[PDB]
């Protein structure tokens, strides 16, 4: 019905500022150390 | 009104705009009537995904 030589437009539907825009294209119209390995007791214990 | 996101046509003044576009503007029409479909798809799934949510996190 609306298709127009070869092109198959036939599947449409059919039925501030207020610009104006055209329908069907729209454009404008933990862990805390430990003594050792701390450096004491390495230096220490005069028993 | 709106189909899925384009507006309803009217057959007399239809027939007159598509008659006056040119082959190199079809693409261009194609593309933006696949943007309006997929944004109202997308709209209408957000509705749906919204609501199954506030269930979600009221259970």
């Amino acid at each position: 019905x609306x298709x127009x030589x070869g092109r198959x437009x036939x599947x449409x539907p059919x039925x501030x500022x207020t610009x104006x825009v055209t329908x069907l294209x729209x454009x404008x119209x933990r862990x805390y150390l430990r003594f050792h390995x701390x450096x004491y007791x390495x230096x220490x214990x005069x028993x | 009104q709106y189909y899925r996101g384009l507006p309803l046509y009217e057959k007399n003044t239809l027939l007159e705009r598509l008659k006056q576009l040119t082959p190199n503007e079809i693409k261009e029409l194609e593309h933006l009537h696949d943007a309006v479909f997929v944004n109202t798809g997308l709209q209408n799934v957000r509705k749906v995904r919204t609501k199954k949510w506030k269930k979600y996190w009221q259970y």
